[PDB]
DNA sequence: TGACACGTGCCTGGAGACTAGGGAGTAATCCCCTTGGCGGTTAAAACGCGGGGGACAGCGCGTACGTGCGTTTAAGCGGTGCTAGAGCTGTCTACGACCAATTGAGC
DNA sequence: GCTCAATTGGTCGTAGACAGCTCTAGCACCGCTTAAACGCACGTACGCGCTGTCCCCCGCGTTTTAACCGCCAAGGGGATTACTCCCTAGTCTCCAGGCACGTGTCA
């Protein structure tokens, strides 16, 4: 009788009630079956490790060792995938890419 | 109040076990996270209407997921989907 | 007449981030031009939230919504 | 003395590393009330709002230069001239 | 049942035009033109009640969702439109 | 004696089916009775506008039913339709 | 069979769009950019027909495709 | 001198530019990469054809202009490029 | 040095259990529209000739842009002062969800 | 022609309209400091106007080939239907996950 969290039992660390609840009171349908809060919770937790792995890539590529925005900035926009998904968001202190023309440097 | 600021840390410190994160960088992921939920959450919904179906089951999420990823995210995020769910129907 | 307060150098600076090496003298005005229709598209949004919640100090949510709007959606502030 | 043209490249590379906010706060602040007592008088304005606004401006007037300036290159100038912002965003849609 | 808003469309140009007839091509077009704006309305109604935490839609949501979605002449217009009907199904 | 509510608005769309719509949808859990008067007030607006350029055109014409071409060359003309349904292409439509 | 799209297939719609004259090697270009339109709107499609189980491909399929890619076409349903 | 009154023939006129079976033809190739042996509904193929004839259409809409500010009359493949970039696609 | 990390009280958000009932998994018959094939003809596509127009490389040149030193001005940071108004609390009744019986607008 | 879905009548649960209270932070003012903007100067790099020339596109003609039309076969699978059952919402309990608020030390 020992209760036991649902994401224990799926060996996943975002909670699994909590978006079972957030899709059933967000009017998406009628109802809400018992496997698509765990697919959900599990997709979001693989996209958030691949975003936290590259940030943490480019910290010590910093030599820094406190992620900031500049090095999500950098995690999303040196990837070809993240990129096509994070096309309309703009991040705040993110600044840009370092990207000159050849066409402007000195002959 | 309600923020996924305890688990985006729990991950963290199974990815990088040095690291910490800022809380300014935190509230960036939390809206992230609400973003994609979002997003992924409407394609469901239309797929169960389309159908003329009333239920949303585990074949939207799946199907709403291979739409909205890129391909090597969404072959990734399908294959581990299923193991999650596998376990879970095992358990 | 404020708008003069976007001051030149701030516009060289900023086309200097986009790589603009060398820029011509009428840039500036177009560019004043450019961000004023830019901004009163925004606060035009912002302000009918604001009204219509009833409240009168406008908020910056109810920026993240008009820009959620118009395709340019920001992260960070909520 | 150097000569025109190399000190742009250290700018630039200056600029693109950097993320501070290269529009001065209070004109701004100033701006966004002359510009809303159109709306509403009497209006009151978070300085969040204001932050978000000035961060939405310098983000979109950066996407425009970096489209204005395939223009120039399109035409074998490197001097961005008004008809470029003219056609970048004829092309764009806006 | 295809159930339509077709036999409205007719009685619309009926009013504007009594000579003028329509083929079955642009009756589909209106059709899916009403189906969609239909749903840019409600959508975004749905939007303005969630972000205040209200239970209800009412005239003031759609309201402001035609005032934030059409263009300037054709909301000064709506609105007065939408308005009138409201006050005189009032008075009935 | 039933007086169809759209009758009591004076619209030509139907109000129960609009209403039956925005109960269905799963927009709200709740819809007050303004809303689909409303509604059904600015659909008739925007459906009688458009009607009427189409048949301006087909009358410059000199032809009497209206076709796609004179709904493209309608809502290319207008300077506000044109941004309502700025994205949208029209089949047969051809272009100006 | 993409060289089945004709020379002068191309040159009419290029006058559609007014253009007066034509470099000869404009044609490989716009087959290869009608190709990966093509591709990406079949692949949504496709995706669509087999969520549905159905084995037939319907006109809601690509107005549902053409849609999400944002650019809705109206006169099918 | 034809090329105008061809401009305006084309820009008159509202049937389809692509003939019927090569456009059929590509589509069935192309689909079986994705799942074998599917059937397409009549009116698929013409929608898919309504739909790439008017992207094209506009596509060389923009590249005119493109051609217009080098001071070119000709359209280039330089041309559809940088469209396609600042268009973003 | 002051932001993040570890600690505490505590409370309402989650989990284990049973009931109830209807959405959709199922197996069948259908019939219509998709695929396949024929003759044929003549619309459009393809190969050659001819040339002069549009593209463009070399050149001249000058005016518009940049880099610098000095003047100043209004921006930036800190302090006190305050009271409008966002936000929470307590109350209660106007109204909008659900059931039924009816019959006519729409197919 | 005829049917199923919109209309009128009633119950009644509640959430949102009104009034109070509050304590936050947005507005206003004082001053000091000086970063940044503004002005003037001139040197030279780039954009713009012109010429000569050239090769590759436009326009015409004959050939030819396969797109199209229309009729005939037939059978795969979209569509509807009746039965069933196992799945998920509603309710109730009861308990611990993580939420305000505190503290301090090192990137």
């Amino acid at each position: 009788a020992k209760a036991k969290s649902r994401s224990s039992r799926a060996g996943l660390q975002f909670p699994v009630g909590r978006v079972h609840r957030l899709l059933r009171k967000g009017h998406y349908a009628e109802r809400v079956g018992a496997g698509a809060p765990v697919y959900l919770a599990a997709v979001l937790e693989y996209l958030t490790a691949e975003i936290l792995e590259l940030a943490g890539n480019a910290a010590r590529d910093n030599k820094k060792t406190r992620i900031i925005p500049r090095h999500l900035q950098l995690a999303i926009r040196n990837d070809e995938e993240l990129n096509k998904l994070l096309g309309g968001v703009t991040i705040a202190q993110g600044g840009v890419l370092p990207n000159i023309q050849a066409v402007l440097l000195p002959k | 109040k309600e923020s996924y600021s305890i688990y985006v840390y729990k991950v963290l410190k199974q990815v990088h076990p040095d690291t910490g994160i800022s809380s300014k960088a935190m509230g960036i992921m939390n809206s992230f996270v609400n973003d994609i939920f979002e997003r992924i959450a409407g394609e469901a919904s239309r797929l169960a209407h389309y159908n003329k179906r009333s239920t949303i089951t585990s074949r939207e999420i799946q199907t709403a997921v291979r739409l909205l990823l890129p391909g090597e995210l969404a072959k990734h995020a399908v294959s581990e989907g299923t193991k999650a769910v596998t376990k879970y129907t095992s358990a | 007449d404020n708008i003069q307060g976007i001051t030149k150098p701030a516009i060289r600076r900023l086309a200097r981030r986009g790589g603009v090496k060398r820029i011509s003298g009428l840039i500036y005005e177009e560019t004043r031009g450019v961000l004023k229709v830019f901004l009163e598209n925004v606060i035009r949004d912002a302000v009918t939230y604001t009204e219509h919640a009833k409240r009168k100090t406008v908020t910056a949510m109810d920026v993240v919504y008009a820009l959620k709007r118009q395709g340019r959606t920001l992260y960070g502030f909520g | 003395r150097y000569r025109p043209g190399t000190v742009a490249l250290r700018e630039i590379r200056r600029y693109q590393k950097s993320t501070e906010l290269l529009i001065r706060k209070l004109p701004f602040q100033r701006l966004v009330r002359e510009i809303a007592q159109d709306f509403k008088t009497d209006l009151r304005f978070q300085s969040s709002a204001v932050m978000a606004l000035q961060e939405a401006c310098e983000a979109y007037l950066v996407g425009l230069f970096e489209d204005t300036n395939l223009c120039a290159i399109h035409a074998k100038r490197v001097t961005i001239m008004p008809k470029d912002i003219q056609l970048a965003r004829r092309i764009r849609g806006e």
